[PDB]
């Protein structure tokens, strides 16, 4: 089972945020994910009148 | 009433209503002086005049 893909796992010296992307794709990484909200605009700023 | 920039307020609306008649001065060109007393609600909006 490839460890040169699952280098994160395998490699104690690794750090997290390391890809080796023109060369393998290593299946395995840190991802992120948000939390941020689309909101209409004429809901967020309103008019005076 | 317990709003602080009230007497902001008080100039303001009399600004308003008076605007075309005497001019004052701001602190720039973007809020000119018909900018309505609804807006003024904190202290960071007070005018320099």
């Amino acid at each position: 089972i490839p460890v040169e893909r699952y280098n994160i796992l395998t490699n104690p010296d690794a750090p997290p945020t390391q890809i080796q992307l023109p060369e393998v794709v290593d299946l395995y990484n840190v991802v992120t994910r948000y939390a941020y909200e689309t909101p209409p605009i004429t809901a967020v700023v309103m008019g005076v009148p | 009433t317990t709003d602080p920039c009230a007497p902001v307020k008080a100039f303001m609306t009399l600004a308003n209503m008076m605007v075309g008649f005497e001019t004052i001065p701001m602190d720039n060109q973007i809020y000119t002086q018909s900018r309505r007393a609804s807006a003024f609600s904190t202290p960071h909006t007070w005018p320099r005049c």
